[PDB]
């Protein structure tokens, strides 16, 4: 069968956690 | 016109011993036995105090 | 057959530990 | 056959060592 | 059956991850 | 057939493993 | 069936997406 | 056919190969 | 059917990735 | 057919580096 | 069918990638 | 069919290839 | 059918990359 409501809203959220892992990396460095 | 005060910490005078007297034959032998290995000062000698 | 009643927690629980695992890694830096 | 009394409990104590190993990495930072 | 209005954004949110994680090691260099 | 009396002790040992590994990871901190 | 217009673009983005993780840690070195 | 005198003594040292690395981490910290 | 005129590309161009991430490995030393 | 007298050996061997690998990360550490 | 003109040389530049990565991280250490 | 003389072998150097990479690991260290 | 005079050259290429891998590891310390 099918129904993607509950599918949807896990690869969204695993998605939205893979994307903050990648921006908590982000730094603007110094001492140049 | 006081003058100066020594901070003195009694952290080490051996076990057993009162103040009055260790600082008694401290004055007069000018040599105070002290007590490194006392049980209070186990966090600094473990590196869990500072 | 078909129940989610255990799955969707186990599902939701996996990605609240990539979400606390995502978030623990965000510092707000020092030294520039 | 069917019964979870013991896959739950694994899943569940799987995801309590995850959970330990996400929250484990967490630090209030200092030096700013 | 076919249709891609969810895997497409999904696959180009993946991409969007990666691409935020490669260029968030980019680091112009000091002490030469 | 079925019996689950080396399976389960083998995976509550994979998670007690796991549990010590996670544990050991926690440290409080010092220096603020 | 077949329709490569998407699988060509994600694998070329995917492509781009290591090229630039493998540059991002290219350095010119100092201290000698 | 059966007979797990030699895979229950593989997983057990596998586990205890484990078990090792795990506790081998374990640090009882200094500098408070 | 047959036609590799778009794997062949994508397959150099990844061993091409896997080139740069090996030799931006390469260092000179300092300091003997 | 059935013979474990090379499997047997391959496996104790794994298990010997796997062992090895993971006394060579004990630590008896210092400043305290 | 077969041919493997192509195969063979991209078998053969992941090796020359692996080897390269391999040789790289190759150091003659100092402070004796 | 079945012949072993390379299968064992290469089973073999590749336990001896992971075996120094385990020794390889091995240090007696110093400052009590 | 059968032939290993290209299988075996890159198993054996294979491995020799895993050689110098491990020995690329091996340092004789320093600060006694």
């Amino acid at each position: 069968f099918g129904s993607g409501a509950i599918g949807y809203e896990f690869d969204n959220r695993y998605l939205n956690n893979q994307e903050m892992s990648a921006v908590a990396k982000q730094r603007l460095t110094s001492l140049p | 016109n006081w003058g100066s005060i020594l901070e003195l910490d009694l952290s080490k005078v051996p076990k057993g011993w009162d103040v009055g007297k260790w600082m008694y034959y401290a004055r007069v032998n000018h040599i105070a036995v002290i007590d490194s290995f006392k049980e209070g000062t186990i966090g600094a000698s473990t590196g869990k105090l500072a």
